[PDB]
């Protein structure tokens, strides 16, 4: 279930430049953007809008927060970074992702906040942030950056990765007796990229012996690395 | 100690006796090699008794706190190396540092290892420039599983057998004094069990008995007493 | 073994030791030895020695071959004549011949310029064709013309083997390393041996690269008697010159046993297999007509969406929307929207009628002379415009027939060693009207007419315009497409001297050393010159920036097939001259991301001509990363220029003669936006 909120967001980020006539003569203008993030997240939602919108625009990658808390606190100068580079690439799309001491963050968030609420300039580009929890991230956020929306992913655990499982092996080959009960049953905070990695890891495992067909077991260890992923983090 | 030794000189001894003329007539380089088996003893005696007849460096990856850093500020961790590769370009490398767990926690050191031998087997900017492949775990079998064997040396390593205990138990014999009225045939080919290093804990642990007994030798009865203490845990 | 038995053995020079010892050493010759044979010291004494003096050569030659000489190793091989798949063979054949007969024909066949060599050469064919090491054994034994002879010795079992592999790494290293009178044996044995084989599309490539009227004779009653046929006419068509089309056509149209081969010798069975099926398995939509025809204004979106409107791709909206969108266009606009209908009628010959028919006696000019440059647009072999284009053009002074000229000629040429219309051009040729377009199509249209001459001609059109190109040295645009019409008109060769004879009777002040370099460009085709490389180099440097431009530009042409060579440091220089080289040694090729990676550095630049052409090569070489570049361009400007280019780019985001000819009257783009009337027109359309 995720055709009226890819349509939502759809006409949300897309009634900007991109076909353009329909937002600049009504008179409404929430220049701020969405704000992503799904219960299992971790690249589902992130990475599916993030290839969905890519039709036709111009994508700008930010993934991960190592960069800050692997070494001092530099804080928002990167920020600056991408916001010069953002400034002399306007027409783009903000693309924040993997939002993951605490006295420094606050400090860093406040003025991520601050420089990213547009204090200096007016409404030009389509920031999108993303994470995991959208409860760890405190609620003074959600004020100056959401105004325009901000998108739940209700999804049904057999028909969205058996309608996105059904779409994404509809053109390519695959093999058979793939089970669909311990994957909508044991999988949670992963993406579609992952049931398309293990089954491309699977086709491609049977493809090591020279094979076509897939055995439950070998679909199994696949799935394994599934069963570990959202453990390790 | 020598089915290991007349393995090993084409594995490391081969750039040594032979001129620049055979990197273009020649074999190039020799890439990488494993030893399957617990590491009870040859662990560090095979590369540190060559590497002691070579003179060269001892560089390791270790891939962990206080060695990120280290080698150089960020990177992926086999460029910084390599850069103190072609600085130091005698340098003996040795990868020391479940299939649930271990899959990915050492899936880290299996992609540090592919990318080592994808820069060994990718380009030769420098010489003596050699790593050695050691796990001991499920993860050998995975291992095995993620190793593509065109460029591998097969070396048998042998804790899971006897030879391997009967000559590193004389090498760890000739050291202290011993009795003549000894057999080494079954203390020494009746030890099985966790790996090679519960013969040097039979050693250590049976000078507590030689001592104990005021024994100023060690007898074959001390071994079977530090058999059954090396095979009361593991 | 030990030496002690066998080493004091050698030592003395008995008779009967030799007849006894000697064969004991063929013996132990099946491995040569224990080691790297040491004993050279002790067994070099037999070079003089002797009663089975074979035998004794035999060894010799396995020592002296065996740890090092260069000379004195194959002596004993042009005098033994061996005698006396086993290892012994393998070892004393397989490496020891393949080195030792590949410095014996290395120094005897790089020294003299006898029958030893040969028939001992031939000693080795046989047991290498015994020993069967594939594409080893023949690319050592290339050079020594032997060639021929030992392709058609060979070439009789291992057919994918040495046809394949053989002629695919020497054909490529036949253009690359081998010179061009190798590749003619090339040519023509691979004339017999594949005119024999099957596979028949490998000899049209050397109908390609031949251009011989016999092998597509052969091909086309060899080509009937086997049994579809769409697709070779396809890639019959597409693989044909202008020379062997006609050729093929007067061959063709004398016997061709069934007349299915005049059908094939025209624009007639390249496209009805094309456009119908396209139609039908693809389909393109109206975002580009419809919108990139309907944002228009400023006068210049109506040339561009001209254009892209006078292109194919079906739908024939925009075209049909009312009236007047012509008459709101410019002069080059109403050539280029004039023969918009004869761009999009590719196809349905009886079309072209009905629908250029109301452009024709309308009442502005260049409504009817763009009328029959789509006349000569829409067809290629129908050639039955000739007469009424040609029947008005008798005015040569200010009149409709001037552009009616430029459009029923260049057309024409386009419909097209043709004399009759050659002079007719005669007195155009010689007309001197300081209208350039007149010249500029008149020496484009007879050098488009003649690709493919063999090794150039010296006719009295372009004779003629060098002799008037030097009544009067004015309007340098004469002397930048007058050379088109040179170079194209000696367009073929491939070992010509004409461009040292230009270069001995048409040099002067540098705009005329220009049409030489011109002719240079267009005289450098490809083949084994390295000369040309470090001549190449050694112009790099020259004051005139100009020469470099050109000379320099011909990058994609000299080393179109070794693509790792091209990329270079062209851009660090702070010659943008240089930078356009580069931009048009780019290429139409697909495109890989180190073609586009240029195209960022390029596209980022101040220049309007810089960045005017770079969309057009990016263009070009484009056939998620297609409608971004536009964004990017919109990031650029928020001129016209850049804005014409773009919707072109808008248009085409998604060895050939006629493919790659026309593009250097794209590359003349630097002048008065009165090129559009000539670059509507471009034939390098699929």
């Amino acid at each position: 279930g995720l055709d009226n909120q890819i349509q939502e967001i759809k006409e949300s980020v897309e009634l900007p430049l991109t076909h353009p006539e329909y937002y600049e003569e009504m008179g409404i203008k929430p220049p701020k953007g969405v704000i992503l993030y799904g219960p299992p997240g971790t690249g589902k939602t992130l990475l599916a809008k993030a290839v969905a919108n890519q039709t036709s625009a111009t994508f700008l990658r930010v993934v991960g927060s190592e960069l800050i808390q692997k070494y001092l606190g530099d804080g928002p100068k990167l920020v600056r970074e991408l916001f010069r580079v953002a400034e002399e690439h306007a027409p783009s799309i903000v693309f924040i992702d993997e939002i993951d001491g605490e006295r420094e963050i606050q400090r860093t968030m406040l003025e991520l906040l601050n420089q990213l609420d547009g204090f200096d300039s007016r409404g030009d580009v389509k920031v999108i942030m993303a994470t995991n929890r959208i409860e760890t991230l405190d609620p003074a956020l959600i004020r100056p950056g959401r105004i325009d929306r901000k998108i739940e992913f209700p999804l049904p655990d057999e028909k969205t990765k058996k309608r996105i499982f059904q779409i994404h092996t509809s053109r390519m080959t695959l093999a058979d007796d793939v089970t669909l009960d311990d994957l909508i049953m044991a999988k949670d905070d992963l993406s579609g990229a992952d049931i398309k990695a293990i089954c491309t890891e699977a086709g491609l495992m049977a493809l090591r012996e020279r094979r076509m067909k897939v055995t439950n077991e070998d679909f199994k260890k696949s799935k394994e690395n599934v069963l570990y992923k959202k453990q390790e983090g | 100690l020598d089915k290991q030794i007349k393995e090993i000189k084409e594995v490391i001894e081969l750039p040594v006796k032979h001129p620049e003329l055979f990197e273009a007539l020649g074999i190039a380089q020799p890439k990488g090699v494993l030893l399957y088996g617990p590491p009870g003893t040859g662990k560090t005696l095979l590369a540190r008794a060559v590497a002691h007849h070579t003179d060269c460096t001892f560089i390791r990856v270790s891939g962990s706190e206080l060695v990120q850093k280290f080698i150089g500020e960020g990177a992926r961790m086999v460029r910084e190396l390599f850069v103190m590769a072609r600085e130091h370009a005698p340098s003996i490398i040795f990868m020391d540092e479940r299939l649930e767990g271990g899959s990915g926690g050492d899936s880290e050191v299996q992609r540090t290892m592919l990318e080592l031998l994808n820069q060994l087997d990718g380009f030769e900017a420098t010489k003596n420039i050699k790593v050695i492949m050691a796990t001991n775990r499920i993860d050998i079998l995975d291992s095995a599983l993620l190793r593509p064997g065109r460029i591998d040396r097969k070396i048998e390593f042998p804790p899971p057998n006897e030879e391997a205990r009967l000559d590193i138990l004389k090498i760890h014999s000739r050291k202290m004094n011993l009795t003549r009225g000894i057999n080494l045939r079954k203390i020494a080919e009746l030890m099985p069990g966790a790996s090679g290093a519960e013969v040097k804990g039979v050693c250590t642990e049976a000078g507590m008995y030689a001592l104990r007994e005021r024994r100023v030798h060690v007898t074959q009865e001390d071994f079977e007493m530090a058999v059954a203490k090396v095979m009361q845990k593991d | 073994r030990d030496k002690a038995p066998v080493q004091p053995q050698q030592s003395p020079a008995a008779a009967p030791g030799g007849t006894d010892e000697k064969p004991s050493g063929k013996e132990r010759r099946d491995a040569g030895d224990k080691d790297k044979e040491q004993e050279l010291s002790e067994e070099d004494k037999q070079l003089q020695d002797e009663l089975y003096r074979p035998a004794l050569e035999e060894l010799r030659r396995q020592i002296r071959s065996s740890t090092t000489s260069m000379t004195s190793v194959p002596k004993p091989l042009k005098f033994l004549r061996p005698h006396y798949n086993k290892r012994f063979a393998a070892d004393i054949i397989s490496v020891l011949a393949m080195t030792m007969s590949g410095e014996r024909e290395c120094l005897k066949y790089r020294l003299v310029g006898a029958g030893e060599v040969a028939k001992e050469w031939q000693e080795l064919d046989d047991a290498e064709k015994v020993q069967r090491e594939p594409l080893l054994t023949l690319v050592k034994e290339i050079v020594p013309l032997l060639m021929e002879i030992e392709q058609v010795d060979m070439l009789e079992k291992d057919i994918d083997e040495n046809a394949y592999a053989k002629v695919c790494l020497y054909l490529t290293s036949c253009v690359n390393y081998v010179p061009e009178p190798e590749n003619s044996a090339l040519l023509r044995c691979a004339l017999g041996v594949f005119r024999k084989f099957s596979r028949f599309p490998e000899a049209l490539r050397l109908a390609l690269m031949l251009n011989d009227m016999e092998l597509v004779e052969d091909i086309f009653t060899s080509c009937k008697d086997v049994v579809m046929l769409g697709r070779h006419g396809v890639f019959l068509e597409l693989s044909e010159d202008v020379e062997e089309y006609e050729d093929l056509t007067e061959i063709m149209s004398n016997v061709q046993l069934n007349s299915n081969f005049l059908a094939l010798a025209r624009e007639l069975d390249i496209m009805e297999p094309k456009v119908p099926d396209d139609i039908y398995k693809t389909h393109l939509e109206n975002n580009r007509f419809g919108g990139s025809g309907s944002q228009v204004d400023s006068a210049r979106m109506n040339l561009a969406s001209s254009f892209v409107n006078g292109f194919v791709n079906q739908d024939k909206l925009l075209t049909d929307d009312g009236n007047k969108w012509l008459y709101k266009n410019k002069d080059h606009g109403m050539l280029s929207a004039a023969a918009s209908l004869g761009m999009i009628l590719l196809w349905d010959v009886d079309g072209g009628l009905t629908q250029i028919d109301k452009y024709l006696y309308s009442s502005e000019d260049y409504i009817k002379s763009g009328a029959l440059l789509a006349c000569g647009i829409v067809n290629s072999g129908v050639r039955n415009e000739c007469d009424p284009a040609l029947a008005l053009l008798s005015d040569y002074v200010l009149h409709n027939s001037n552009t009616m000229r430029l459009g029923s000629i260049f057309g024409l040429g386009l419909a097209y060693n043709r004399e009759d219309v050659l002079t007719l051009l005669l007195p155009v040729m010689g007309d001197s009207k300081s209208s350039m377009e007149v010249a500029g199509v008149t020496a484009l249209a007879c050098g488009m007419i003649a690709v493919g001459s063999c090794n150039g001609d010296v006719t009295s059109t372009i004779l003629q315009t060098i002799m008037e190109k030097s009544e009067t040295e004015l309007k340098d645009t004469y002397a930048r497409w007058l050379p088109l019409g040179l170079g194209l008109n000696h367009l073929g060769k491939g070992e010509a001297i004409e461009a040292i004879l230009a270069a001995l009777e048409v040099v002067s002040e540098p705009f005329r050393s220009f049409a030489n370099t011109l002719v240079d460009v267009c005289a450098y085709a490809g083949s084994g010159n390295v000369l040309k490389v470090q001549q190449l180099l050694h112009i790099c440097s020259e004051h005139f920036d100009s020469k470099e431009k050109e000379e320099d530009k011909d990058k994609k042409e000299k080393k179109d097939k070794d693509k790792k060579e091209a990329p270079a440091d062209m851009g660090a220089h702070q010659g943008v001259a240089v930078l356009g080289i580069a931009l048009i040694a780019m290429g139409e090729e697909i495109g890989a991301e180190m073609a586009l990676r240029t195209f960022g550095h390029l596209l980022r630049y101040g220049e309007p001509t810089l960045r005017r052409a770079v969309p057009l090569a990016l263009a070009l070489i484009s056939v998620s990363h297609d409608a971004d570049p536009e964004v990017s361009y919109n990031s650029i400007f928020a001129a016209r220029l850049a804005a014409m280019l773009r919707q072109l780019a808008q248009y085409h985001a998604k060895k050939g003669t006629l493919t790659l000819c026309p593009y250097h009257s794209d590359r003349q783009l630097m002048s008065q936006v009165a090129v559009a009337g000539l670059l509507t027109v471009l034939v390098s359309f699929l």
